[PDB]
């Protein structure tokens, strides 16, 4: 009934891929694939490739994707196919779920909590002109359509999700310009929902704090001045590029990934990388779909078979290959119908 | 010998402090003097907004500086007092030295952890404005010069401070050129000395790695791209804002040294800030002015406190006034 675009991309990203959609084998959810096999490493890549993307974006509006490595030998990534692609689909408002999972022990546990960044532009307008014998120039670009874009998602979300505070995590003191806009426009839309508290945090002192005591957070809305970064140290909370989920939405799609996707993100080979960064963004995929049911079963299961620690990756503490965590994962869905 | 040294004290919580080390020094009776010059935002004659100077005769008198947090406005005043400072000096490394506390515990244990981050370049000195209405344009540039000082300054700190490894921070991904020169700089002179071993790891990879685990890392080297959200993580670690020092080591050993923690107005006036910062932060001016055995017993005295418990100030966990924190420290030296 439901179609999704399925973006494998490359890395273990294709296994993955794999894992989620025997699980949705395993639970019979009436969502069928199609996979773009697009990727630049392997050389199946061109232009005319992700416009049979976005051909397929316009039916589905609805897309679950991978990570497409950037050849960093000869382009960079603001040019990589994985900016080309998050371009033409207007995405903005990266969402990251950091919350530590029952049973996976960290430093940080029992935590909820959600990392909304500009995705558009930031660190990714960098543009870069040679000016001397070895004058690096580097100029960027913050706009206050690209800024009350990114604050009204970020409501939005907090008022569609239940959840009461956000935070605006901003360099005025330095930035007086660029962030004194954004601050400007987060503290205007920032009236408008008044059943949520809203309050300003300098974005250096807010890394400290993130790793003292996560627990004082619950919405972080920021530009995407300096990167990903925040979004990858959150994720450390709560064990990993292998367990924290990602969505990227636009005004009319919604690409479901993972939170942390550094370069080598999972640099494992055969086998032996964890799936449940990909599962809980399925079932949040299943979620959007409103097909709360599935969406339900998945996350519930792939939640206990990591309480019960029978099985466990490598990252995770535990000696189980994927094939063989994401078949115990299989055997707690078809359970679970009756 | 007496020496003298400037002192700023700071904005916020600069008095509370900087009162505070100052009288640890005076318990201690520590061979130093201390020129105290305010220096405040004061404005240029051709707009360029220059230094009291007060300060900037002063500071030249003694080539060296202990100096509070100095308070930027949120948008609306001087580009920022701290950042000038830096610059009209050429203090161009900020040492972040990050270890543990022994007798108080965190969720991580045994950090010894270094950022040798530049302080001259970057985002720190540029032109950022109004290109069109709503729409702002920033103009951050990074040299091939200074990235070699502060690659040369990371193997050296290595070096004398006795290192393992030295591992450079970049985001060579996603900015090409501005951090693909970096490495450069920082491969040729890492190829200089294979008495240091060498890696590159890009700046979301460690962050993610870091709060993982800090034994992966020893001396850390960055460009001033990303500012500093490494080395107030790393601060995370230790304990607080409260127990962390830092450097802006320079050349010809002129430095200023002051601390992470900054204006800190919740608890301005309030009498509950940590001394444990200004003072580690002048622990490392008497170790970098050659007076180490003032610096070993004020150091490890205030080590010993933390460990006792019965004094450790309010972020710290215990109600303990910044005044009887900085008396048990001080009585603490005295024999
Ligand atoms: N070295 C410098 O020049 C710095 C200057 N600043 C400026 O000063 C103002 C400070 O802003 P914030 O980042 O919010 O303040 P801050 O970074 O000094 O943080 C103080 C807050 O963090 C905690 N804190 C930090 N240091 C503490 C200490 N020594 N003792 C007890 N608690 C401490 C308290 O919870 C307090 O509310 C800003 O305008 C900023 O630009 C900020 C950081 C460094």
């Amino acid at each position: 009934s439901f179609p999704v675009t399925m973006l494998p991309g490359d890395g273990v990203g294709p296994e993955l891929m794999h894992a989620v959609k025997e699980v949705f084998k395993a639970a019979a959810v009436p969502v069928e694939f199609q996979e773009h096999h697009l990727s630049e490493v392997q050389n199946m890549a061109s232009e005319e490739k992700l416009e049979q993307v976005l051909s397929s974006m316009k039916e589905n509006k609805v897309a679950i994707i991978g990570k497409i490595h950037t050849p960093m030998e000869y382009k960079g990534e603001l040019a990589s196919y994985d900016m080309r692609l998050r371009r033409k689909l207007d995405l903005f408002a990266n969402v990251v779920h950091v919350k530590s999972l029952p049973g996976y022990m960290t430093r940080h546990n029992n935590l909820d909590l959600v990392i909304i960044r500009e995705q558009t532009e930031g660190e990714y307008s960098s543009l870069e002109h040679e000016s001397a014998r070895g004058v690096i120039e580097c100029l960027k670009i913050v706009t206050r359509a690209k800024s009350q874009r990114i604050a009204k998602f970020a409501f939005d979300y907090a008022t569609k999700k239940g959840r009461g505070k956000v935070t605006a995590v901003h360099k005025a003191n330095i930035m007086k310009l660029g962030d004194g806009l954004f601050l400007q426009c987060c503290e205007e839309v920032a009236e408008l929902y008044p059943k949520i508290k809203f309050e300003t945090m300098i974005i250096d002192n807010c890394c400290m704090q993130l790793v003292q005591n996560p627990y004082q957070f619950d919405v972080l809305v920021m530009p995407n001045l300096y990167g990903n970064i925040i979004d990858n140290l959150a994720a450390g909370l709560v064990g990993g590029a292998g367990v924290v989920p990602g969505e990227s939405y636009s005004a009319e799609y919604a690409v479901f990934e993972t939170g942390a996707r550094h370069p080598f993100a999972q640099a494992v080979g055969r086998n032996i990388a964890n799936p449940t960064a990909m599962l809980l963004s399925a079932s949040n995929m299943l979620r959007h779909l409103n097909l709360e049911y599935h969406s339900s079963m998945i996350a519930d299961a792939v939640k206990k078979v990591i309480k019960v620690g029978k099985v466990r990756t490598s990252d995770m503490g535990g000696y189980a290959t994927c094939h063989d965590f994401t078949e115990e994962i299989c055997r707690r869905v078809k359970d679970l119908d009756e | 010998g007496v020496q003298t040294v400037t002192l700023i004290p700071g904005d916020g919580i600069g008095p509370e402090i900087s009162a505070a080390v100052m009288k640890i020094f005076d318990a201690a009776k520590a061979p130093i003097q201390w020129e105290e010059r305010n220096v405040t935002a004061i404005q240029g004659p051709g707009g360029k907004w220059m230094i009291p100077s007060e300060a900037k005769e002063s500071m030249d008198k003694n080539k060296m500086g202990l100096k509070g947090p100095l308070k930027t406005p949120i948008a609306a005043g001087h580009p920022s007092m701290n950042l000038l400072l830096r610059k009209t000096f050429d203090l161009y490394a900020n040492v972040r030295p990050c270890v543990s506390i022994e007798g108080y515990k965190t969720p991580y244990t045994d950090v010894n952890i270094v950022t040798i981050r530049e302080n001259t370049e970057g985002e720190y000195s540029g032109i950022e404005h109004v290109i069109v209405d709503g729409v702002v344009q920033s103009i951050k540039l990074i040299t091939e010069g200074a990235s070699k000082r502060i690659a040369e300054f990371a193997f050296e700190y290595a070096r004398n401070n006795h290192r393992s490894n030295v591992t450079a921070v970049h985001k060579a991904n996603i900015m090409r050129m501005s951090d693909g020169l970096f490495l450069q700089k920082c491969r040729e002179v890492a190829e200089s000395c294979k008495d240091i071993k060498f890696n590159e790891m890009y700046l979301d990879t460690v962050c993610l790695n870091m709060v993982q685990d800090p034994s992966q890392f020893d001396v850390l080297v960055m460009p001033n791209l990303y500012g500093d959200i490494l080395s107030d993580l790393c601060a995370g670690l230790i304990g607080g804002l409260g127990v962390t020092p830092s450097g802006n080591i320079g050349a010809n050993g002129v430095a200023i040294f002051e601390s992470v923690h900054g204006t800190a107005p919740d608890i301005a006036g309030k009498d509950m800030a940590n001394p444990t910062a200004l003072l580690l932060s002048a622990v490392m001016m008497l170790r970098h002015m050659g007076l180490f055995d003032h610096a070993a017993r004020i150091e490890a005295a205030c080590f010993a406190t933390i460990k006792d418990g019965k004094s450790l100030t309010k972020d710290l966990g215990g109600n303990a006034k910044c005044s009887d924190f900085t008396e048990e420290i001080c009585r603490r030296v005295k024999d």
